């Protein structure tokens, strides 16, 4: 469906806005499902307000849905990321990284791999360097080598942590032509703007403006199971258009299969989110974990950090169809300006990113 | 797009 | 790239 796809979505927005109040002036990039699936992974071995604050925390209400079922919902959802069309790469794993004289719950161990199909190793935490190696290397190699270094700092006391990543790349359905490709400005403020080299073509795009967002809509597909929506909001409107997003207007923008002629201007660019998730989502009432209380006692850990990189360019690879343009003069729709985008997965709807474009050469 |  |  999936079950808790709703969930993600309204994650995805409360954990955008804590984001974007503030700083308000830095470009955001981030993993929603990629936060969530460690979140709820990790409060499998919580308990009492650590636990709930959690799930709650995930924008699952607790009196509401059934625990198990959620984690139905996570293991459903991983399994078919896991399962791409073969002209997009889409990869996910869960890794547990444990010291060797650490005394585990066999009930935790045997969660983690069945629901959330983790992988497990056990690590000298007696060396922090080494520790960190490998760690880090975990991810270096689910990333294909763009991610060398996603932990920096380790206590000396810890004996326990736990790592997702997510690898996406894929091919626009309907690319653009590097030749076309040109310096323009880009507007990152009302009266400022930068050099950008900015993809553009003429086409027929499932593409329109709402009012309710005062933005213009973009969805563009990737050849296999999935899509970029993109958002430019009218002058002035940035803030309204952050705070008015929801689940039920991206799943009706999703159902809109008409096309009209548009002159797309497009920025190729790369964007880094880094966040320390603490003081992140302990704005969002998740708080205990990070703190003495923590009831970490369902495994038997206060550091926690995200990271996020976006490329996007013409086509999505150096390997046809034709569009009928009519003789209208077509709306000239520029992503010059802070705009807001996510990705989403076809079969699952889920948003696998997030993010805001402030400046793409920040 | 590379979306890591 | 997610780590706690």
């Amino acid at each position: 469906f999936n079950k808790i796809t709703p969930n993600l979505a309204e994650f995805a927005f409360s954990l955008y806005r804590q984001l974007a109040h503030q700083s308000n002036s830095t470009n955001i990039f981030f993993s929603p499902v990629s936060i969530a699936t460690a979140f709820a992974m990790l409060s499998l071995g919580t308990k009492a307000d650590t636990h709930d604050e959690i799930l709650e925390g995930l924008n699952f209400n607790l009196t509401e849905i059934p625990e198990a079922q959620i984690h139905e919902g996570f293991q459903e959802l991983l399994r078919t990321l896991n399962q791409p069309d073969s002209q997009l790469q889409l990869t996910t794993g869960n890794g547990l990284f444990l010291s060797e004289g650490l005394k585990l719950v066999d009930k935790f161990l045997e969660d983690v791999k069945k629901l959330y199909h983790s992988e497990a190793f056990t690590v000298n935490f007696g060396d922090t360097e080494e520790a960190k190696k490998q760690i880090n290397d975990y991810v270096e190699k689910g990333t294909q080598g763009k991610i060398v270094d996603l932990v920096k700092e380790l206590d000396r006391d810890t004996v326990f942590a736990l790592v997702n990543y997510i690898f996406f790349k894929g091919k626009w359905e309907r690319p653009f032509e590097v030749k076309d490709t040109e310096e323009e400005d880009f507007h990152v403020d009302q009266v400022t703007t930068v050099k950008v080299p900015m993809m553009k073509r003429l086409g027929m795009f499932n593409i329109q403006h709402c009012k309710k967002l005062s933005s213009w809509v973009l969805l563009m597909k990737y050849l296999g199971n999935a899509t970029a929506i993109f958002f430019l909001p009218d002058e002035g409107k940035l803030q309204h258009l952050e705070n008015e997003l929801t689940h039920d207007i991206i799943t009706k923008f999703l159902e809109n299969e008409d096309r009209r002629s548009a002159s797309l201007h497009l920025p190729k660019l790369s964007i880094t989110g880094t966040y320390d998730l603490k003081s992140v989502l302990g704005q969002l009432g998740i708080t205990k974990v990070f703190s003495n209380g923590a009831d970490l006692s369902g495994v038997t850990l206060s550091k926690a950090v995200h990271k996020a990189v976006l490329t996007i360019d013409e086509k999505g690879t150096e390997a046809m169809f034709l569009e009928a343009i009519p003789m209208s003069i077509p709306p000239e729709v520029k992503f010059n300006k802070p705009f807001v985008f996510l990705m989403i997965e076809q079969n699952t709807k889920s948003p696998l990113f997030m993010g805001k474009v402030v400046n793409p050469t920040q | 797009t590379t979306a890591i």
